[PDB]
C-alpha cells in the first residue's frame, strides 16, 4: 500500500570555464532512454533522466505537478535538489535567482506558487490559506531566514504523539500574492548567511496547507522546497583556512544523511533503527522518507570528468535510493 | 591542555567537593598553602586543572553554581572552602525550583549570563582550552535545568572542545522524592545533543559497592562522593601525568563511541577493599583485571552482563607490563566473548599510567560502554510514561512556561535512543 | 653521512630514546658534541620525558619540535589540520639539518601505525619528502599492529588509511609486531616482565646493527641503497622482515658452543622472526644477512648452504636470487641496565617473503568488519575524509595483496 520513492537525475550544461580548460564530457546524456551510460559499463536506472538542455516546466511536470495533484491528497510530498558544489542546485528549483524574462530562468518555486494561487482560484470549497516558512541549516544550528535575528535557544523542533514534527521560533506569514511570495524569497535569500559566496548552508522552504476534512478529522498536507548543500568530499585542494571550518562541519552532515538513507534498502546484516536524530536536516526529513508520505529524488550532476568519481558518488547517492 | 570545572545543583558541590579533597592531596597542596609534594613530577602538567593568579598560592579553575545559597555556603565553610577565590562564586537567593524547567526557563536563566562571564573570563584566561567537566545531578532541577541550560548554551558558544557529563541518574527503585523522573526526561532530552561524553552514575550501585564489597555498614554520602572522586581522579589528569601509552579525553571520545549518539558511559574503579582487613599478598594490575568486569564493582543500575560490550577503555595506574595487560585483555576477549560483541574485534582500549595514587601501590580505572544501559533508560521510560498518564504533576511545569508539546518529543527522542540500544544489543 | 633521522609517534619517540641511547653508548659517545636527529610529537608530554631528566643536556633543545595541541590519535585529524600547524616547522628544521650535513645518506623514519599520531603526519610527511628529496633513500618504519593483542579501537583505520599512501613514498620498510617479541622476552630472554623499554632496546639493537656499525669499520659495508635495490625485485616499494637473533639472557651464556651457525640457523626457525605470520608457507624472495663480531665464514658457507639445501624452507621458484650478505667487524654493546648478554658475534637478518599479505589479510578483513556497519565514519568525515577514501584504501590493499600474491607460488 506504499508507493516507492521515485528516482530522477539531472545533468547540467557545461560552462566554458570547464569546457575551455579541457573537461571532457565523461557522461553520456540519454534523457529519453531512462538510463545513463558512464564510462563504458556503468548503466543505472532512473525514471526521468533530465538532459543538459532540459526545461524547468518539463522538470515541473515530470515530478512536481504529479505531487501537486498528490498535495491535494492531504498528504506529504518532498523533492530536494542534490548535487556537488557547483552542480546548479540554485537553478534546480528556482530561488535566489531573478531574471524573469523568459521565465525559464526561475524554476519550480514560482511555478508551484503561481500554480498554487491558480489552485486557490478553482478549489473555493475547502477553507484553505497557505503559510510558509524559510529556514537555514548552518553548522548544525538553525536560523530563521525570514527574520533579522532570533535566538538559537528559541528555534527548536518538536514531536507529537501522532508522529509529526512541529517547529518553534519560526516567523510564519500567510500568502496573498506571488509578489509577496517572491518578496519573502527575495528578503530571505538576501538574509542567507565570491559569486554564490558560500553556497554552504541548507535553505529549507516548507509550504504548509492544512486541508479541513469534511469541523472534523483535520487532514494536514505539507509540500517541501528543501534545497540541499554542495557535496564536496575529496577536496583538500578547495576549502581552506577559516572557510575550511565552514565546509567541514556540514561535510559530516552530508554522509550522515547518506548514512541515514542507505539503512533502508539493504537489510543484509541486521538493518537497525534508522538514525534520523544524528543531524538537524535529517529529523526535518524523517517525514520525508517512506510510508504513506511521498518523496521523489532529483539530483544534479556535472559533465566534468574531474568530478567523475564524485559524479559516480552522486550516482552512489542514486544507487542506494531504493525507497 | 587546560580544563575548567563546573559544579551545578544542590547535590553537585559535594559531587565534586570530594574531588577537590583528592587532587590537591594528589599534588601536595595544603588548604591554603603551596606545592608541598615531595616529588617534582606532581608539578609538570598541573595547568590542566589549575592556575596561578595570586602567584604564590594555587587556585582551582572552578565555577561553583547553585540556585540556593546555603549549600555552597556550607561548602565555603568547609575544610577546603578557603582554597577558592570567592569571586568565582555565582549563585542567588532565588527559590531553587525543584522543577527542571524553573531552573531551565526562569530562575537560573536570569543567572546564565553571570555564569557565562565567568566561563569566558576563565576560558581565555590562559593557554588553549581542552575540555569541560559538568558535575551535577538529574535529581531535581538544580543540576539538570541549569545544567543542560548551561552546556546547551556552551556548545553554541564553544563548538570545539569536549563536554564531560557527570550525571546522576536516579537508582531504579531507591528514589528520593517521587516527583523525580521528569527531572531525568527533559534533562536527558537535552543532554545527548549537547555533549560528547556522559559518565552516568547510579545510587543503589553506590550502596551495593560501599555496603557489600566494602563491609562498611554505614554509607556516609561523603564516602559515596569519595568514590566518585576516585573515578574522576582516575580518568583525566592521570593521563596528564607521564604515561607509557597515555591517551586523552579526545582519544577516549573517538574510541568509546560508535556513532555521535555517544552512548552514555558507565565507570568503575578496581581496588575496592575494606579498610584494614584486606591484607591480601595478591594486589596488582591482574586483580584490577578480574575485579573490573564482574557484575558488582559497577556504578551502573542494570547488570552489565545483560547486554553486549561495545567499547571498554581501561586506565591502569602502576608500574606494570603490557604483556600481562594485553594478555589479560585477550582473556576477556576469550572467556566472555559471547556478550563481547564480535564485529568490533578490539572492544578494549588500553591506557597506561606511570604513577600510583598517594598510598596505594597500584590501582586501575574502568570506563565502560555496554549495550545494557538500554534497560536503564527504558526503566526511566517506564516510570515516566506511568505517571505521565494521570497528568497529575503537570501544573508545576506549565506554570513556568514549559509547554505541552515538549514532553512527547522528549519521550520519542529518549525512546528511540533506547530502541537503537536494542538494535545494537543484538 | 653519519645518518640523520626522524622520530614521530610516542613509540617512535621512546624507541628513539632507547635506540638513540644505544647509539650514544656504542660509539663511545660521552653523556656530554653532535646530536644528529629531530623529535616531533603532537603532545609535549612524551618529549618532556626526554626534556626533563637524563639525555636532556645532551641535545641542543632548540629542535625538539612539539605541538601543544591534542595528541589526536585518529588518522584524518592527524593528517589534516592539527599537524598542519607543525609540518612546515618540521620541514625547515630538517632542511636546515640537510644543509648542515654534507652528503646526506638517506632517511630512516620511526613512527607507528598504532595511532593517528605517526600515521597521517607521517603520510604527508613522506609525501612532502618525496616532493622535496624524491631522489634519495626512504626507509619508513612503523610498528605493525597485533592480530589479536591489539590496543586501539581504531586499530585498523590508522594503518589502512596510512598504507593508502605511505607505499608510494617509501621503498624499503620494516614492520615488526609486538606479540612475537613478547614471545622472545617471555621464552628466550626468559623473563615474565616484558617492558616497553626493553622492546625499545631490541629494535634499538637491530637498528643499532643496521647502519651505525655499517658506517663503522666494516670490510663488507653495505649501502642503504643496496637494500632498496636488492630487497625488491619490483619497484613497487614492498617490505621485508628483520630479526636480531642472539636473544639469550645472562644465565644462558655459560654455553661455550655458541657460534655463527647457532644464531644463523636461529634466524630461520619460524616462531622467532618478530611477526605473527611465520614462514609456514612464505617463500623467501630476498634475504640480506648482516653480521658483526668475529664472524667465521665456515658457518656461513655450511649453515647458509644447509638452509638453502634444506628444501623445506623453500624459496621463490621463478625468482630465487635472494641473498645479500655483509659483515661488520664490531661487536654489539651491553646496555648497563639491559638484558643482552655480551655476545661476541651477532646476526641481524632481514628477508622479504611471501607471507606478509596473509598478515595483511589479518589486518584487512578485520578492517572490513568494523567498516561493515559504517562505524567510525563521523570522526573522519568530521575531519575531512569521505567514503571514497575508505574505498580507495580497500582497493589499494586489494591490488597490493595480489602483487604480493603473484610473485610467490606463481612461477
Ligand atoms: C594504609 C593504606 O594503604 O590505606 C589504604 C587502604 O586501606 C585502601 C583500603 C583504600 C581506602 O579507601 C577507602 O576506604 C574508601 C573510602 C570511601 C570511598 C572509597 C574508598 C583509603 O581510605 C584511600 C587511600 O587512597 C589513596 O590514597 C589514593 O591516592 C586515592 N585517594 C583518595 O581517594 C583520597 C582520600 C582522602 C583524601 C584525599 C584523597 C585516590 C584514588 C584514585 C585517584 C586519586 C586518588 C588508600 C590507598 C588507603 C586509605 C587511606 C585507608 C581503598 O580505596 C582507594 C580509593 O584507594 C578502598 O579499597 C582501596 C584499597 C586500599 O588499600
Ligand atoms: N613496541 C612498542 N609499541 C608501542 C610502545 N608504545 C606504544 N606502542 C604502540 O604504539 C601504538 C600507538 O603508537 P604511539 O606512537 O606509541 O602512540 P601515539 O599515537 O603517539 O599516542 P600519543 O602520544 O597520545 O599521540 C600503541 O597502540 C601501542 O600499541 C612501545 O613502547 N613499544
Ligand atoms: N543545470 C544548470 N542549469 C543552468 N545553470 C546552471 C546549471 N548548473 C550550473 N549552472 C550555473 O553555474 C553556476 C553554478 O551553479 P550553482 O548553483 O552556483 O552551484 P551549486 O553547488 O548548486 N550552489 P547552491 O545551489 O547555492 O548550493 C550557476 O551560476 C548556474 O547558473
Ligand atoms: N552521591 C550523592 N548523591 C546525592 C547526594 N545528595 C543527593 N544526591 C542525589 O542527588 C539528587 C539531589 O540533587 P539536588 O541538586 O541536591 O536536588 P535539587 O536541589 O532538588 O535539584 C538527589 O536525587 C540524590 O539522589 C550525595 O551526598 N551524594
Amino acid at each position: 500500500e506504499e508507493a516507492p520513492v521515485r528516482v530522477a537525475l539531472r545533468v547540467r550544461p557545461l560552462l566554458p570555464k570547464e569546457l575551455l580548460h579541457g573537461h571532457q564530457s565523461c557522461l553520456q546524456v540519454e534523457p529519453g532512454l531512462g538510463r545513463v551510460t558512464l564510462g563504458r559499463d556503468r548503466h543505472f536506472g532512473f525514471h526521468v533522466v533530465l538532459a543538459e538542455d532540459a526545461g524547468q516546466e518539463a522538470v515541473y511536470q515530470a515530478c512536481v505537478q504529479p505531487l501537486l495533484e498528490a498535495f491535494f491528497e492531504g498528504f506529504n510530498a518532498t523533492v530536494f535538489a542534490y548535487g556537488q558544489t557547483g552542480s546548479g542546485k540554485t537553478y534546480t528549483m528556482g530561488e535566489a535567482s531573478v531574471a524573469s524574462l523568459l521565465e525559464d530562468e526561475q524554476g519550480i518555486v514560482p511555478r508551484a506558487m503561481a500554480e498554487a494561487f491558480k489552485l486557490i482560484d478553482e478549489n473555493d470549497l475547502l477553507d484553505c490559506l497557505v503559510h510558509v516558512s524559510y529556514l537555514e541549516v548552518y553548522k548544525e544550528e538553525f536560523r530563521d531566514l525570514l527574520e533579522v535575528g532570533t535566538a538559537s535557544r528559541d528555534i527548536q523542533l518538536r514531536e507529537d504523539e501522532r508522529g509529526n514534527v512541529v517547529l518553534c521560533g519560526v516567523k510564519e506569514v500567510d500568502v496573498e500574492g506571488l509578489d509577496e511570495v517572491l518578496s519573502l524569497l527575495e528578503m530571505g535569500n538576501a538574509a542567507r548567511h565570491l559569486n554564490h559566496l558560500s553556497s554552504r548552508s541548507h535553505t529549507v522552504f516548507t509550504v504548509t496547507l492544512e486541508q479541513r476534512g469534511r469541523p472534523g478529522q483535520l487532514l494536514v498536507s505539507k509540500f517541501h522546497f528543501v534545497d540541499l548543500a554542495g557535496s564536496e568530499r575529496v577536496l583538500k585542494t578547495g576549502s581552506t583556512g577559516e572557510r575550511l571550518k565552514e565546509s567541514i562541519q556540514i561535510n559530516s552532515s552530508l554522509l550522515a544523511l547518506g548514512n541515514v538513507i542507505s539503512a533502508l534498502g539493504d537489510p543484509q546484516r541486521r538493518g537497525s533503527h534508522i538514525p534520523y536524530r544524528d543531524s538537524k536536516i535529517t529529523r526535518i526529513l524523517k517525514d520525508s522518507l517512506g510510508g504513506n508520505a511521498k518523496t521523489v529524488m532529483i539530483a544534479c550532476v556535472s559533465p566534468s570528468s574531474s568530478d567523475f568519481d564524485e559524479t559516480l558518488n552522486t550516482l552512489n547517492y542514486a544507487s542506494r535510493a531504493q525507497n | 591542555r587546560e580544563i575548567v570545572h563546573i559544579q551545578a545543583g544542590q547535590c553537585g558541590n559535594q559531587i565534586g567537593a570530594k574531588f577537590w579533597e583528592v587532587i590537591s592531596d594528589e599534588h601536595g597542596i595544603d588548604p591554603t598553602g603551596s606545592y608541598h609534594g615531595d616529588s617534582d613530577l606532581q608539578l609538570e602538567r598541573i595547568n590542566v586543572y589549575y592556575n596561578e593568579a595570586a602567584g604564590n598560592k594555587y587556585v582551582p579553575r572552578a565555577i561553583l553554581v547553585d540556585l540556593e545559597p546555603g549549600t555552597m555556603d556550607s561548602v565555603r565553610s568547609g575544610p577546603f572552602g578557603q582554597i577558592f577565590r570567592p569571586d568565582n562564586f555565582v549563585f542567588g537567593q532565588s527559590g531553587a525550583g525543584n522543577n527542571w524547567a524553573k531552573g531551565h526557563y526562569t530562575e537560573g536563566a536570569e543567572l546564565v549570563d553571570s555564569v557565562l562571564d565567568v566561563v569566558r573570563k576563565e576560558s581565555e584566561s590562559c593557554d588553549c582550552l581542552q575540555g569541560f567537566q559538568l558535575t551535577h545531578s538529574l535529581g531535581g532541577g538544580t543540576g539538570s535545568g541549569m545544567g543542560t541550560l548551561l552546556i546547551s548554551k556552551i556548545r553554541e558558544e564553544y563548538p570545539d572542545r569536549i563536554m564531560n557529563t557527570f550525571s546522576v541518574v536516579p537508582s531504579p527503585k531507591v528514589s528520593d522524592t517521587v516527583v523525580e523522573p521528569y527531572n531525568a526526561t527533559l534533562s536527558v532530552h537535552q543532554l545527548v545533543e549537547n555533549t560528547d561524553e556522559t559518565y552516568c552514575i547510579d545510587n543503589e550501585a553506590l550502596y551495593d559497592i560501599c555496603f557489600r564489597t566494602l563491609k562498611l555498614t554505614t554509607p556516609t554520602y561523603g564516602d559515596l562522593n569519595h568514590l566518585v572522586s576516585a573515578t574522576m581522579s582516575g580518568v583525566t589528569t592521570c593521563l596528564r601525568f607521564p604515561g607509557q601509552l597515555n591517551a586523552d579525553l579526545r582519544k577516549l571520545a573517538v574510541n568509546m563511541v560508535p556513532f555521535p549518539r555517544l552512548h552514555f558511559f558507565m565507570p568503575g574503579f578496581a581496588p575496592l577493599t575494606s579498610r584494614g582487613s584486606q591484607q591480601y599478598r595478591a594486589l596488582t594490575v591482574p586483580e584490577l583485571t578480574q575485579q573490573m568486569f564482574d557484575a558488582k564493582n559497577m556504578m551502573a543500575a542494570c547488570d552489565p552482563r545483560h547486554g553486549r560490550y561495545l567499547t571498554v577503555a581501561a586506565v591502569f595506574r602502576g608500574r606494570m607490563s603490557m604483556k600481562e595487560v594485553d594478555e589479560q585483555m585477550l582473556n576477556v576477549q576469550n572467556k566472555n566473548s559471547s556478550y563481547f560483541v564480535e564485529w568490533i574485534p578490539n572492544n578494549v582500549k588500553t591506557a597506561v599510567c606511570d604513577i600510583p595514587p598517594r598510598g596505594l601501590k597500584m590501582s586501575a580505572t574502568f570506563i565502560g560502554n555496554s549495550t545494557a544501559i538500554q534497560e536503564l533508560f527504558k526503566r526511566i521510560s517506564e516510570q515516566f510514561t506511568a505517571m505521565f498518564r494521570r497528568k497529575a504533576f503537570l501544573h508545576w511545569y506549565t506554570g513556568e512556561g514549559m509547554d505541552e508539546m515538549e514532553f512527547t518529543e522528549a519521550e520519542s527522542n529518549m525512546n528511540d535512543l533506547v530502541s537503537e540500544y536494542q538494535q545494537y544489543q543484538d | 653521512r653519519e645518518c640523520i633521522s626522524i622520530h614521530v609517534g610516542q613509540a617512535g619517540v621512546q624507541i628513539g630514546n632507547a635506540c638513540w641511547e644505544l647509539y650514544c653508548l656504542e660509539h663511545g659517545i660521552q653523556p656530554d658534541h653532535v646530536p644528529r636527529a629531530v623529535f616531533v610529537d603532537l603532545e609535549p608530554t612524551v618529549i618532556d620525558e626526554v626534556r626533563t631528566g637524563t639525555y636532556r643536556q645532551l641535545f641542543h633543545p632548540e629542535q625538539l619540535i612539539t605541538g601543544k595541541e591534542d595528541a589526536a590519535n585518529n588518522y584524518a585529524r592527524g593528517h589534516y589540520t592539527i599537524g598542519k600547524e607543525i609540518i612546515d616547522l618540521v620541514l625547515d628544521r630538517i632542511r636546515k639539518l640537510a644543509d648542515q650535513c654534507t652528503g646526506l645518506q638517506g632517511f630512516s623514519v620511526f613512527h607507528s601505525f598504532g595511532g593517528g599520531t605517526g600515521s597521517g603526519f607521517t603520510s604527508l610527511l613522506m609525501e612532502r619528502l618525496s616532493v622535496d628529496y624524491g631522489k634519495k633513500s626512504k626507509l619508513e618504519f612503523s610498528i605493525y599492529p597485533a592480530p589479536q593483542v591489539s590496543t586501539a579501537v581504531v586499530e585498523p583505520y590508522n594503518s589502512i588509511l596510512t598504507t593508502h599512501t605511505t607505499l608510494e613514498h617509501s621503498d624499503c620498510a620494516f614492520m615488526v609486531d609486538n606479540e612475537a617479541i613478547y614471545d622472545i622476552c617471555r621464552r628466550n630472554l626468559d623473563i615474565e616482565r616484558p617492558t616497553y623499554t626493553n622492546l625499545n632496546r631490541l629494535i634499538g639493537q637491530i637498528v643499532s646493527s643496521i647502519t651505525a656499525s655499517l658506517r663503522f669499520d666494516g670490510a663488507l659495508n653495505v649501502d642503504l641503497t643496496e637494500f632498496q635495490t636488492n630487497l625488491v625485485p619490483y619497484p613497487r616499494a614492498h617490505f621485508p622482515l628483520a630479526t636480531y637473533a642472539p636473544v639469550i639472557s645472562a644465565e644462558k651464556a655459560y654455553h661455550e658452543q655458541l657460534s655463527v651457525a647457532e644464531i644463523t640457523n636461529a634466524c630461520f626457525e619460524p616462531a622467532n622472526q618478530m611477526v605473527k605470520c611465520d614462514p609456514r608457507h612464505g617463500k623467501y624472495m630476498a634475504c640480506c644477512l648482516l653480521y658483526r663480531g668475529d664472524v667465521v665464514p665456515k658457518d656461513v658457507n655450511a649453515a647458509i648452504a644447509t638452509i638453502k639445501t634444506k628444501r623445506t624452507i623453500q624459496f621463490v621458484d621463478w625468482c630465487p636470487t635472494g641473498f645479500k650478505v655483509g659483515i661488520n667487524y664490531e661487536p654489539p654493546t651491553v646496555v648497563p641496565g639491559g638484558d643482552l648478554a655480551k655476545v661476541q658475534r651477532a646476526v641481524c637478518m632481514l628477508s622479504n617473503t611471501t607471507a606478509i599479505a596473509e598478515a595483511w589479510a589479518r589486518l584487512d578483513h578485520k578492517f572490513d568488519l568494523m567498516y561493515a556497519k559504517r562505524a567510525f565514519v563521523h570522526w573522519y568525515v568530521g575531519e575531512g575524509m569521505e567514503e571514497g577514501e575508505f574505498s580507495e584504501a580497500r582497493e589499494d590493499m586489494a591490488a597490493l595483496e595480489k602483487d604480493y600474491e603473484e610473485v610467490g607460488v606463481d612461477s
